[PDB]
């Protein structure tokens, strides 16, 4: 009964896990591209002052 | 962009300078000198009654 009981829990989880790591991967990446947008809108706000 | 707009708002500061030196001499010169023009018109139509 130990067996059957954690054979259901680790295949339902199975993939969810999986898929939760890659969607943070593909955050990150355009996490980073955004972060070079932040750098020119730095310039920006320094130029709308004058 | 927002570097060139600003040069244009910081050179427009020519032009309103100019105009107000340009209202002040005609304030000074040409408004006085006109009431005088008109002075001696109203006196011109007062001998053209007689």
């Amino acid at each position: 009964e130990a067996c059957m009981a954690n054979a259901v829990q680790f295949l339902t989880t199975k993939d969810q896990a999986y898929w939760n790591a890659v969607t943070a991967q593909v955050a990150a990446i355009t996490a980073r591209a955004n972060l070079g947008i932040i750098k020119a809108n730095f310039v920006t706000a320094k130029i709308q002052a004058l | 962009a927002t570097k060139a707009e600003y040069a244009l708002t910081k050179l427009k500061l020519s032009n309103e300078s100019v105009t107000y030196c340009t209202a002040q001499y005609n304030l000074s010169s040409m408004l006085p000198q006109q009431l005088l023009m008109l002075k001696n018109q109203t006196t011109q139509v007062a001998e053209q009654t007689k």
